């Protein structure tokens, strides 16, 4: 695929209209309250897919003052291991680092 | 309360208006369009009824009763309109006339 997307995942909606979907909002007063899923508040919406997987990898800042002084980055590093003994994991899944970060 | 009991009795026809709504508001609501135009119908209907009917062969010497409009002079003729413009009926007319032997 040579094309980046138009949308994010959880942008996919009309935001002019709110759903017909009810959820649990408060449960304050001895009494559940049912809140509708709508009004421009995107996080509550009810969504059919969800992002990829993926695994939290260590960020280095691409400006040399702003980083740990680490002799060597291993022990650091994202690694599987396999008949005893611990190979680098690379390159991960294709998540993305912060921007300014690798 | 008299007639021709029916397996297959002849179908309802049954009519409507078809709803036309007012104007809609420009903002989008789902709830139900409460508000319509008001307006009716009217024209024309037919019905053609096709009977059949047992002729009289009775060889009875005299004559018989049968229907006959009343003799009487009156005020407005039977079965007719008035001065208002409004038809009356005189009488409920029964079937049962003619001599049959048992
Ligand atoms: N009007 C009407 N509609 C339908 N069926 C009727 C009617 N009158 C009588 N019957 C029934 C009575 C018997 O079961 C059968 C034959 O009439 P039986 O009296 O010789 O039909």
């Amino acid at each position: 695929s040579m094309f980046m997307h138009n949308q994010a995942l959880d942008r996919l909606m009309n935001p002019l209209v709110d759903q017909y979907l009810w959820y649990l909002d408060a449960t304050s007063g001895n009494n559940l309250t049912f809140r509708k899923a709508g009004a421009k508040n995107f996080p509550e919406y009810f969504r059919n897919w969800i992002p990829g997987p993926g695994c939290r990898n260590q960020q280095w800042n691409k400006v040399g003052t702003k980083n740990n002084p680490q002799t060597g980055t291993w022990a650091s590093a994202n690694k599987w291991r396999l008949q005893g003994r611990l190979n680098k994991y690379a390159p991960g899944q294709p998540n993305a680092p912060a921007e300014g970060f690798l | 309360m008299g007639g021709f009991g029916l397996k297959n009795p002849p179908p309802q026809i049954l009519i409507k208006n078809t709803p036309v709504p007012a104007d809609p508001p420009t903002q989008f609501s789902s709830q139900k369009i409460n508000s319509f135009i008001t307006q009716y119908s009217t024209g024309q209907m037919t019905v053609e009824i096709e009977w059949e009917l047992r002729k009289e062969n009775s060889k009875r010497w005299n004559p018989e009763i049968q229907y006959t409009a009343n003799f009487n002079n009156s005020a407005n003729a039977q079965f007719s309109v008035n001065n208002n413009g409004l038809y009356i009926e005189d009488r409920t007319i029964g079937t049962r006339y003619l001599t049959h032997t048992l």
